[PDB]
């Protein structure tokens, strides 16, 4: 039905979206259906959550507009099953595009415009962006592109806005995407014996301009193996994990068809705020880091490979409106900034070593 | 989307690939092959959809094929003692699969 | 008598004579446009020994004065428009010809695209926006023929219409173009005192802003008139409030038709206003009322407004107040002087900045892409045609070939402002070089050699080479675009990342309050300032540039490089600005205390 | 299924399914016309309700100025008194249609194709062509199943 979908709805869905938004522990039944196949990885599992929500909008005068959502990598070692998880996250979102490319398949992967033959007419061709407008667009094989479509995408994550300058036409379109990409190193783990740099071919300026670059490793262990093996059998056949999943839905873990109905009505309704202790908490956090950063800088007798921003601190602050954008709650709390301090400094911990 | 030198009202020609659902499709010699194919058959083993969008049409179509190859190695039979990875011109995310 | 008219014509003009002769704005109107005709008709009568005719009317005061006639427009327009016309010219006679209107609104819920326009709101008063194209040419159409008789000696005449008349039917009557009266006499025509009326059509397409995510875009046609001839270049937005009429017999007439649905539809008139966009079309109709050019006057003669409007661009941006007094003086731009008998000299200021990733360079251009008047964004490509043409056109009524403009010729008197500009291959920096000094763009492809115009100026921000490291080994290629390009431009502004505390600080509460003087006044000062008045130079500053300049020869050929005539020539361009901004008239040594300081932090 | 379509389905109620290839331009057919004779100067009006008959045409205008078929006197003097000795004739197809009291409607012309996995092996996919009445123009973005 998309696009031109709809809004406005019945009465006691109202009332079932107040039933489900009061208990204690959405954190945790949220963090529960989105990898009913996949096993470990608790952390990314975690950060779908935030990413499906979106952040703040902010029209401030000047002419000037901040930005949401968060922009997530993925990059490590096959078997991770990440591939897999794209997909859940194509099934989930109420409109989501996923190319794998290059451009997929006879279809471009930005705003390119084509001369209609007969009439000889300009018309916006399409492409993956535009298609996508307000929600996700998942890529397969971050590094191995093609570099000429590369600036419109290092554009189209900062100030949402593609720009077109060809002959004919020189309008500016908006798009409000949230990119999720997923790259893939070479030889593996040996990027972590190496600098945590050094995969991409031409600078780690990329890797500045994202918000939450997350590293998957790989540790033989034999329980680990018997139990994600005995997982796999168990995922299989007869679907037995799918009626311990009905028996599940009998219990909690809502829908699929409730979660997207849920994601939309908690993105277009509310519109949540800080307040000013938290600042208070997020700078005395911030100052700290970047004089670790500056001492850990200054010992160390080089430069560093992932640098530390303002578009960090940036980051900071859109989390905590995605958690309280959950919560439904105009205001935030202090706690509820401390866990995306945790989260956050695991992501720290993924980038340090 | 081609025109029909028969009949000329413009035809969603689909592939080999959307023309082979629940059967067998057969390719040889990838070593001859563009760029624009080899983005073709990875988007057909990645989700099973070709999906295009040129010029006034955007659809899905499903695919379900099954491929079975035939490759052909580099100068000699068997070049060295290295792997098949480093033996044939190929990449690996078309090894993967 | 025509047909000797009903009582009901009678009472619609006396109806609308009332509302006309109730509200008492219009009649000084008409008596502005009266006056002025007649005053330039002393000038064109009485030294050596052109306004158009249409009011503009408002749909606010119908509202309040007669529902039965404000629903009786929007409803049947081809019963009410040929009254109110009448009755106005019987005003416009009895006072001291058509006399047409325009009903400007506030339109009823007609505010449709032409996505969904067709077929039930048929012929009603539509109002429709949409992008131009493809423009036709323009031909002049016939309506008196006067005849010279031979021999008798006296005049004919004859008269001619059409369906594209005024609004209602008629039964049609051709009428040959005359030749050989009775008696038996050959008519020689004339030429001169025959009359003729220009005609014009053009075609819309819907918005692209606006459109669907990927379809054909669906597109009507639209008939102008006398009056309205030449306003829109193609690749405008345009608002058009027309009338929706249908023409033509569809193959009803003959049996066994082909063309299976006929009733070929357009829109008559009647009112093209032009309206602003995000990236192409003047802004330059902003009013200025007395109250306003008494503030500007009232906060003009300070002497602190150069350090107030430094800090007026960053409302949310910390640091960096030498690159908001370089923009400042980008848009106010200097003076242009052409010479007599030879070529012109540049008037406007180039700025490149290059700097660390994380700077708010990209946020920057966004901001003088929204304050500014006509600014266009290129990011990348560009190649083919930002700088030319690329005559692609193949003109349907004859062999012939015409330009269609790109970014460069179509951006003039404005801002360009490109970003990652190293990504750029160098055959189209040949047209850089080509635009930045020469200020003309030559085109002989295949062809017609010609010598458009084209002024822009241009801001770019370039990645370093290799990393961050805009200090580390030495300023001789970290940028590496050699060399002529970095002559071209005019300042160097070079951004560092460095760490500190205090800094962070300051840094720290900025951002955070910034989640939870005032420009539409700024933009009001900057074009009155821009059309009044251009100084000139006088005496009190030419020995500081002078001593200034051979100081940085002297030493600044000691310390870097390079230094041309052309950093004189700037330092001429940013003393004018700055005398522009206070605005006065001459020119004094603190404007070249300031641009000598700019220049000095630019630099070194 | 699209395939086996016999001419013995001629004029019968027969569902299928395929793929809608493109659309094309919303027209404007007639539903109420009103005329009038270029010489006589009468008028008439006419209805017509069912309207696709595609080279037909559904009506036409009438080709004679319709007034000598009249049950009065005196319209009979005036219409044959129009001339001296010889009856009058607005003849040859005189009617105009005045475009200021009528009323419109819509027409769409899709196209139609089979679905491409069954069964064009050797073949090239075949098609038809559609046509919408009044509600049914603009509702379906081409591309859908
Ligand atoms: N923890 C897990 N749970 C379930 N399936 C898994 C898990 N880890 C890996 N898989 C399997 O791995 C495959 C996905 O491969 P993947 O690593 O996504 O390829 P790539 O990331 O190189 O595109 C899937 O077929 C999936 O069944
Ligand atoms: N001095 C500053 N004050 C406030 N925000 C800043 C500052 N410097 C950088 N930023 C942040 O940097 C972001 C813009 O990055 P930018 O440097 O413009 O992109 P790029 O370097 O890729 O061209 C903005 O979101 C803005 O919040």
């Amino acid at each position: 039905s998309i696009w031109n979908s709809v809004t406005m709805f019945t009465e006691e869905e109202e009332e079932e979206f107040l039933q489900l938004s009061r208990n204690p522990k959405l954190y945790e039944i949220l963090t529960n259906s989105i990898a009913p196949s996949i096993f470990g990885n608790e952390d990314i599992k975690k950060a779908i959550v935030c990413l499906l929500m979106g952040g703040s909008k902010k029209i401030l005068p000047d002419g000037m507009r901040l930005r949401g959502d968060i922009n997530v990598l993925l990059l490590g070692d096959p078997g991770t099953a990440k591939s897999q998880l794209l997909k859940f996250v194509e099934k989930v979102s109420p409109i989501a595009v996923y190319t794998s490319g290059k451009g997929s398949s006879a279809a471009g992967l930005t705003a390119s415009v084509q001369r209609d033959p007969m009439t000889r007419e300009f018309y916006l061709e399409g492409g993956a962006m535009v298609l996508a407008d307000g929600g996700v667009v998942c890529i397969d094989e971050f590094d191995k592109m093609r570099d000429e479509d590369r600036v419109a995408i290092h554009e189209a994550m900062e100030q949402q806005t593609i720009s077109i300058a060809k002959a004919g036409i020189t309008t500016v379109l908006n798009s409000r995407t949230s990119v999720l990409a997923a790259a893939n190193p070479i030889y593996g783990r040996y990027d972590d014996l190496k600098s945590p740099g050094d995969n991409i071919d031409f600078q780690t300026t990329i890797l500045s301009r994202f918000d939450m670059i997350f590293i998957v490793k790989d540790d033989h262990n034999e329980e680990r193996d018997i139990s994600i093996a005995n997982h796999v059998i168990n995922i299989h056949t007869g679907n037995a994990n799918a009626m311990q999943n009905q028996q599940e839905e009998n219990g909690s873990e809502i829908s699929i068809e409730k979660m997207k109905r849920y994601i939309t009505y908690c993105r277009l309704k509310c519109a949540p705020r800080l307040s000013p202790q938290a600042a208070e908490k997020l700078s005395s956090n911030f100052v700290t880091i970047r004089k670790q950063l500056l001492i850990n800088e200054l010992e160390s007798t080089e430069r560093s490979s992932i640098p530390i921003t303002i578009r960090q601190l940036e980051a900071i602050i859109r989390i905590t409106e995605s958690l309280a954008k959950l919560e439904l709650s105009p205001i935030a709390q202090e706690r509820h900034v401390d866990e995306a301090i945790r989260l956050f400094q695991a992501s720290t911990m993924d980038a340090a070593s | 989307v081609r025109k029909d030198p028969i009949t000329k009202e413009w035809t969603l020609e689909g592939g080999a690939l959307v023309l082979a659902d629940k059967g067998v499709c057969l390719i040889d010699e990838f070593d001859k092959m563009n760029d624009q194919d080899r983005t073709s058959i990875h988007e057909a083993m990645e989700q099973q959809s070709i999906s295009i969008s040129k010029a006034g049409i955007v659809t899905t179509l499903q695919a379900r094929c099954s491929i079975i190859a035939a490759a052909n190695p580099n100068g000699g039979r068997y070049n060295s003692t290295l792997p098949l990875a480093q033996n044939v011109s190929l990449t690996e995310p078309i090894l993967s699969r | 008598t025509f047909f000797a008219p009903d009582a009901v014509f009678g009472d619609r003009v006396r109806r609308f004579q009332e509302f006309l002769d109730t509200f008492t704005s219009y009649r000084d109107s008409v008596r502005s446009i009266q006056v002025y005709n007649s005053n330039n008709a002393a000038n064109y009568n009485d030294d050596q020994d052109i306004l158009p005719h249409r009011i503009i009317i408002s749909l606010d005061d119908l509202r309040e004065f007669d529902r039965s006639f404000w629903s009786g427009i929007l409803v049947e327009p081809a019963y009410f428009i040929p009254p109110a016309e009448k009755a106005l010219t019987d005003l416009a006679d009895s006072m001291d010809h058509p006399w047409k209107l325009s009903f400007k609104g506030s339109f009823g819920a007609h505010a449709l695209s032409p996505r969904t326009l067709t077929a039930q709101h048929l012929n009603k008063l539509v109002s429709v926006e949409g992008i131009v194209t493809k423009t036709s040419l323009v031909r002049p159409k016939l309506i008196r023929s006067v005849h010279y008789a031979a021999k008798t000696g006296r005049f004919h005449y004859r008269d001619y219409t059409d369906a594209t008349t005024t609004l209602t039917t008629r039964i049609p009557t051709p009428a040959i173009y005359p030749t050989e009266d009775t008696e038996g006499n050959k008519l020689t025509t004339e030429y001169g005192y025959s009359t003729f009326i220009d005609h014009q059509r053009i075609t819309v397409q819907e918005m692209p802003e606006m459109a669907p995510a990927g379809q054909l875009p669906r597109s009507i046609d639209v008939i102008l008139d006398d009056d309205l001839v030449d306003k829109t270049k193609p690749g405008d937005r345009v608002n058009v409030v027309g009338v929706f009429k249908s023409l033509g017999a569809g193959g009803m007439n003959q049996s066994n038709s082909n063309t299976l649905i006929g009733f070929k539809t357009l829109i008559l008139g009647n009112t093209v206003y032009p309206l602003h966009a995000r990236s192409t079309g003047v802004a330059a109709r902003q009013m200025l009322t007395d109250f306003d050019i008494r503030n500007i006057n009232k906060l003009s003669k300070k002497k602190d407004i150069f350090d107030i409007l430094s800090q007026s661009l960053a409302p949310s941006i910390y640091g960096h107040d030498h690159i908001k007094k370089a923009i400042l003086l980008m848009l106010m731009g200097g003076v242009e002087k052409n010479l007599e008998n030879g070529s012109h000299l540049r008037g406007d200021i180039n700025i490149l900045m290059v700097g660390d990733p994380s700077t708010a360079k990209s946020q920057l251009l966004r901001f003088v892409l929204n304050t500014a008047s006509l600014a266009i964004a290129t990011t990348g490509r560009g190649s083919s045609g930002v700088g030319l043409t690329a005559a692609v056109t193949t003109d349907r009524e004859t062999g012939e070939r015409r330009l269609e403009a790109g970014a460069m010729v179509l951006a003039d008197r404005g801002v360009v402002c490109i970003d990652e500009f190293d990504k750029m291959t160098d055959v189209d920096r040949v047209a850089i070089h080509e635009v930045m000094e020469q200020q003309t763009v030559t085109i002989a492809k295949a062809g017609i050699h010609t010598t458009l115009n084209a002024r822009c100026s241009v801001i770019a921000a370039a990645n370093p080479v290799f990393g961050q490291y805009d200090v580390n080994r030495d300023p001789h290629q970290n940028i590496a675009l050699p060399d002529s390009l970095l002559s071209r431009f005019d300042l160097l502004f070079v951004v560092t990342d460095d760490i500190n505390e205090i800094r962070d600080r300051s840094i720290s509460e900025h951002v955070l309050r910034t989640h939870r003087v005032t420009i539409p006044f700024l933009r009001k000062y900057v074009q009155y300032a821009k059309e009044r008045v251009i100084p000139q130079l006088t005496q009190e500053a030419i020995n500081v540039i002078v001593k200034n300049y051979t100081d940085l020869r002297n030493d600044d050929n000691t310390k870097k490089s390079p230094i041309t005539a052309r950093t004189l020539e700037t330092l001429i361009r940013l003393a004018t600005a700055h005398a522009k901004v206070r605005l006065s008239k001459t020119v004094n040594k603190v404007d070249a205390k300031v641009a000598a300081n700019l220049l000095r932090f630019a630099l070194l | 299924p699209l395939r086996d379509l016999d001419s013995e389905h001629v004029s019968k109620i027969v569902r299928l399914s395929g793929i809608i290839i493109s659309t094309s331009v919303l027209s404007s057919r007639a539903t109420y016309l009103s005329i009038m004779c270029r010489n006589c100067r009468h008028t008439t009006s006419i209805t017509i309700n069912n309207f696709n008959s595609i080279t037909g045409n559904t009506v036409s205008l009438p080709r004679s100025c319709l007034s000598t078929i009249e049950s009065e006197s005196s319209m009979a003097n005036e219409s044959n008194i129009g001339d001296e000795s010889t009856k009058k004739n607005c003849g040859p197809d005189p009617y105009i249609i005045i475009h200021e009291s009528s009323k419109f409607i819509d027409q769409q012309f899709l196209k139609l194709q089979e679905i491409p996995e069954l069964v064009p092996v050797g073949e090239m996919p075949r098609n038809l062509t559609m046509t919408c009445d009044r509600y049914l123009t603009n509702k379906v973005i081409p591309g859908t199943r």
